[PDB]
Protein backbone atom coordinates (compact mmCIF):
# COMPACT_ATOMS: atom_id res chain seq x y z
CA UNK A 1 0.00 0.00 0.00
CA UNK A 2 0.92 3.61 -0.69
CA UNK A 3 0.48 6.08 2.16
CA UNK A 4 -1.67 9.23 2.04
CA UNK A 5 -0.20 12.72 2.39
CA UNK A 6 -1.37 12.69 6.07
CA UNK A 7 0.44 9.44 6.81
CA UNK A 8 4.01 8.45 7.53
CA UNK A 9 5.80 5.19 7.79
CA UNK A 10 7.19 4.40 11.25
CA UNK A 11 10.51 2.52 11.53
CA UNK A 12 11.73 0.11 8.87
CA UNK A 13 9.40 -2.67 10.01
CA UNK A 14 6.79 -1.50 7.44
CA UNK A 15 3.89 -2.62 9.62
CA UNK A 16 3.27 0.67 11.40
CA UNK A 17 1.85 3.98 10.29
CA UNK A 18 1.47 7.37 11.89
CA UNK A 19 -1.44 9.51 10.68
CA UNK A 20 -3.25 12.75 11.32
CA UNK A 21 -6.58 12.36 13.05
CA UNK A 22 -8.36 15.65 12.10
CA UNK A 23 -10.58 17.26 14.72
CA UNK A 24 -13.46 19.78 14.35
CA UNK A 25 -12.25 23.11 13.13
CA UNK A 26 -14.02 25.26 15.71
CA UNK A 27 -12.34 27.42 18.35
CA UNK A 28 -11.70 24.58 20.77
CA UNK A 29 -9.55 22.31 18.53
CA UNK A 30 -6.66 22.24 20.99
CA UNK A 31 -9.03 20.62 23.50
CA UNK A 32 -10.46 18.28 20.86
CA UNK A 33 -6.91 17.24 20.02
CA UNK A 34 -5.91 16.55 23.60
CA UNK A 35 -9.25 14.95 24.42
CA UNK A 36 -8.89 12.60 21.44
CA UNK A 37 -5.36 11.61 22.48
CA UNK A 38 -6.23 10.91 26.12
CA UNK A 39 -9.94 10.16 26.48
CA UNK A 40 -10.71 9.34 22.84
CA UNK A 41 -14.26 10.65 23.82
CA UNK A 42 -14.57 14.40 23.06
CA UNK A 43 -14.54 16.73 26.02
CA UNK A 44 -13.96 20.43 25.93
CA UNK A 45 -16.08 21.71 28.79
CA UNK A 46 -14.28 19.53 31.32
CA UNK A 47 -10.90 20.53 29.87
CA UNK A 48 -11.59 24.26 29.84
CA UNK A 49 -12.88 24.13 33.40
CA UNK A 50 -9.91 22.32 34.77
CA UNK A 51 -7.63 24.94 33.27
CA UNK A 52 -9.74 27.78 34.64
CA UNK A 53 -9.85 26.09 38.01
CA UNK A 54 -6.12 25.51 38.31
CA UNK A 55 -5.45 29.11 37.30
CA UNK A 56 -7.82 30.44 39.99
CA UNK A 57 -6.47 28.02 42.53
CA UNK A 58 -2.82 29.01 42.07
CA UNK A 59 -2.51 32.77 41.41
CA UNK A 60 1.14 32.62 42.47
CA UNK A 61 2.42 30.48 39.58
CA UNK A 62 -0.15 31.87 37.17
CA UNK A 63 0.21 35.49 38.16
CA UNK A 64 -0.94 38.36 35.94
CA UNK A 65 2.40 38.81 34.16
CA UNK A 66 2.77 35.12 33.39
CA UNK A 67 -0.76 35.03 32.02
CA UNK A 68 -0.40 38.34 30.20
CA UNK A 69 -3.77 39.12 31.79
CA UNK A 70 -5.33 39.50 35.22
CA UNK A 71 -5.50 36.08 36.92
CA UNK A 72 -9.29 36.39 37.34
CA UNK A 73 -9.88 37.56 33.75
CA UNK A 74 -8.04 34.60 32.17
CA UNK A 75 -9.92 32.15 34.38
CA UNK A 76 -13.17 33.54 33.03
CA UNK A 77 -11.84 33.98 29.50
CA UNK A 78 -10.66 30.39 28.97
CA UNK A 79 -14.19 29.16 29.80
CA UNK A 80 -15.56 30.68 26.57
CA UNK A 81 -15.83 28.31 23.58
CA UNK A 82 -14.31 30.94 21.32
CA UNK A 83 -11.09 31.23 23.36
CA UNK A 84 -8.10 29.52 21.73
CA UNK A 85 -6.08 27.24 24.02
CA UNK A 86 -2.30 27.36 23.83
CA UNK A 87 0.83 26.53 25.79
CA UNK A 88 -0.60 27.61 29.14
CA UNK A 89 -3.59 25.22 28.75
CA UNK A 90 -1.36 22.38 27.54
CA UNK A 91 0.92 22.71 30.57
CA UNK A 92 -1.94 22.60 33.04
CA UNK A 93 -3.81 19.81 31.28
CA UNK A 94 -0.61 17.78 31.11
CA UNK A 95 0.04 18.14 34.85
CA UNK A 96 -3.54 17.36 35.80
CA UNK A 97 -3.71 14.19 33.71
CA UNK A 98 -0.12 13.01 34.40
CA UNK A 99 0.54 12.68 30.66
CA UNK A 100 3.16 14.61 28.74
CA UNK A 101 1.98 16.46 25.68
CA UNK A 102 4.22 16.91 22.62
CA UNK A 103 3.33 19.54 20.06
CA UNK A 104 4.42 18.61 16.58
CA UNK A 105 4.98 22.07 15.17
CA UNK A 106 4.60 21.97 11.40
CA UNK A 107 5.88 25.43 10.50
CA UNK A 108 8.94 25.06 12.71
CA UNK A 109 9.56 21.43 11.88
CA UNK A 110 10.12 20.94 15.65
CA UNK A 111 8.61 19.03 18.51
CA UNK A 112 7.87 21.11 21.59
CA UNK A 113 7.57 18.87 24.62
CA UNK A 114 5.56 19.49 27.77
CA UNK A 115 6.50 17.63 30.95
CA UNK A 116 8.62 15.10 29.09
CA UNK A 117 10.81 14.64 32.15
CA UNK A 118 7.95 14.26 34.66
CA UNK A 119 5.84 11.78 32.69
CA UNK A 120 7.10 8.99 30.44
CA UNK A 121 3.77 8.58 28.64
CA UNK A 122 2.96 11.24 26.05
CA UNK A 123 0.55 12.13 23.30
CA UNK A 124 1.26 13.94 20.04
CA UNK A 125 -0.82 16.82 18.84
CA UNK A 126 -0.15 18.46 15.48
CA UNK A 127 0.07 22.23 15.35
CA UNK A 128 -0.22 23.97 12.01
CA UNK A 129 0.03 27.50 13.39
CA UNK A 130 -3.69 28.21 13.62
CA UNK A 131 -5.16 24.72 14.27
CA UNK A 132 -4.56 21.51 16.28
CA UNK A 133 -5.11 17.86 15.29
CA UNK A 134 -4.25 14.54 16.95
CA UNK A 135 -1.74 11.86 15.77
CA UNK A 136 -2.26 8.13 16.04
CA UNK A 137 -0.39 5.00 15.24
CA UNK A 138 -2.39 2.52 13.13
CA UNK A 139 -5.46 4.57 14.03
CA UNK A 140 -5.75 2.97 17.44
CA UNK A 141 -2.81 4.02 19.64
CA UNK A 142 -2.38 7.63 20.86
CA UNK A 143 -0.43 7.29 24.12
CA UNK A 144 3.25 6.50 23.67
CA UNK A 145 6.11 5.88 26.14
CA UNK A 146 9.43 7.63 25.74
CA UNK A 147 11.31 4.66 27.26
CA UNK A 148 10.44 2.24 24.51
CA UNK A 149 12.44 1.83 21.25
CA UNK A 150 9.26 2.34 19.21
CA UNK A 151 9.21 5.83 20.69
CA UNK A 152 12.08 7.26 18.66
CA UNK A 153 10.66 5.73 15.47
CA UNK A 154 7.37 7.46 16.28
CA UNK A 155 8.98 10.87 16.97
CA UNK A 156 11.03 10.52 13.76
CA UNK A 157 7.82 9.72 11.86
CA UNK A 158 6.12 12.78 13.41
CA UNK A 159 8.93 15.03 12.25
CA UNK A 160 8.90 13.77 8.67
CA UNK A 161 5.12 14.07 8.59
CA UNK A 162 5.43 17.67 9.82
CA UNK A 163 8.06 18.26 7.16
CA UNK A 164 5.83 16.81 4.38
CA UNK A 165 2.85 18.86 5.57
CA UNK A 166 4.96 22.06 5.62
CA UNK A 167 6.26 21.42 2.05
CA UNK A 168 2.77 20.90 0.72
CA UNK A 169 1.57 24.19 2.21
CA UNK A 170 -0.54 23.07 5.15
CA UNK A 171 1.29 25.31 7.59
CA UNK A 172 0.15 28.95 7.59
CA UNK A 173 1.73 30.33 10.83
CA UNK A 174 1.15 33.91 12.12
CA UNK A 175 4.22 35.42 13.85
CA UNK B 1 27.90 34.95 33.15
CA UNK B 2 25.22 32.41 34.00
CA UNK B 3 21.45 32.89 34.32
CA UNK B 4 18.52 30.51 34.86
CA UNK B 5 15.20 30.13 32.99
CA UNK B 6 12.21 28.37 34.56
CA UNK B 7 9.17 27.07 32.69
CA UNK B 8 5.53 26.52 33.77
CA UNK B 9 6.24 22.83 33.29
CA UNK B 10 8.73 22.86 36.16
CA UNK B 11 11.84 22.91 33.96
CA UNK B 12 14.83 24.95 35.08
CA UNK B 13 17.51 25.69 32.50
CA UNK B 14 20.94 27.30 32.66
CA UNK B 15 22.02 29.81 30.03
CA UNK B 16 25.37 31.47 29.47
CA UNK B 17 24.87 35.09 28.50
CA UNK B 18 26.31 38.61 28.64
CA UNK B 19 24.81 41.88 29.91
CA UNK B 20 24.88 43.21 26.34
CA UNK B 21 23.03 40.18 24.95
CA UNK B 22 19.55 41.14 23.73
CA UNK B 23 16.43 39.23 24.72
CA UNK B 24 16.50 37.99 21.12
CA UNK B 25 19.93 36.45 21.70
CA UNK B 26 18.59 34.81 24.85
CA UNK B 27 15.55 33.59 22.90
CA UNK B 28 17.88 32.18 20.22
CA UNK B 29 19.94 30.55 22.99
CA UNK B 30 16.76 28.97 24.27
CA UNK B 31 15.89 27.70 20.78
CA UNK B 32 19.39 26.21 20.51
CA UNK B 33 19.08 24.39 23.84
CA UNK B 34 15.35 23.53 24.06
CA UNK B 35 14.21 23.57 20.40
CA UNK B 36 11.53 26.24 20.82
CA UNK B 37 11.02 28.87 18.10
CA UNK B 38 11.65 32.43 19.47
CA UNK B 39 8.33 33.65 18.00
CA UNK B 40 6.57 31.16 20.30
CA UNK B 41 8.50 32.47 23.34
CA UNK B 42 7.56 35.07 25.96
CA UNK B 43 10.24 35.91 28.55
CA UNK B 44 9.49 37.45 31.96
CA UNK B 45 11.85 38.82 34.63
CA UNK B 46 10.62 40.81 37.66
CA UNK B 47 6.98 41.17 36.53
CA UNK B 48 8.16 42.62 33.24
CA UNK B 49 7.36 41.39 29.71
CA UNK B 50 10.87 41.57 28.19
CA UNK B 51 11.20 43.09 24.72
CA UNK B 52 13.19 41.42 21.94
CA UNK B 53 15.24 44.60 21.41
CA UNK B 54 16.46 45.58 24.91
CA UNK B 55 19.48 44.01 26.61
CA UNK B 56 19.96 41.90 29.75
CA UNK B 57 21.76 44.69 31.59
CA UNK B 58 18.75 46.94 30.91
CA UNK B 59 16.64 44.70 33.16
CA UNK B 60 19.41 44.37 35.80
CA UNK B 61 19.47 40.68 34.98
CA UNK B 62 22.76 39.38 36.39
CA UNK B 63 24.53 36.39 37.95
CA UNK B 64 22.10 33.68 39.03
CA UNK B 65 19.08 35.75 37.98
CA UNK B 66 16.06 33.56 37.17
CA UNK B 67 13.94 34.26 34.07
CA UNK B 68 10.41 32.94 33.39
CA UNK B 69 9.51 31.40 30.02
CA UNK B 70 5.92 31.09 28.76
CA UNK B 71 4.96 29.80 25.28
CA UNK B 72 2.20 30.94 22.90
CA UNK B 73 1.07 28.15 20.57
CA UNK B 74 -2.55 29.30 20.40
CA UNK B 75 -4.73 27.41 17.91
Amino acid sequence: RVLKSTEMSIGGSGENVLSVHPVLDDNSCLFHAIAYGIFKQDSVRDLREMVSKEVLNNPVKFNDAILDKPNKDYAQWILKMESWGGAIEIGIISDALAVAIYVVDIDAVKIEKFNEDKFDNYILILFNGIHYDSLTMNEFKTVFNKNQPESDDVLTAALQLASNLKQTGYSFNTH
Amino acid sequence: MQIFVKTLTGKTITLEVEPSDTIENVKAKIQDKEGIPPDQQRLIFAGKQLEDGRTLSDYNIQKESTLHLVLRLRG
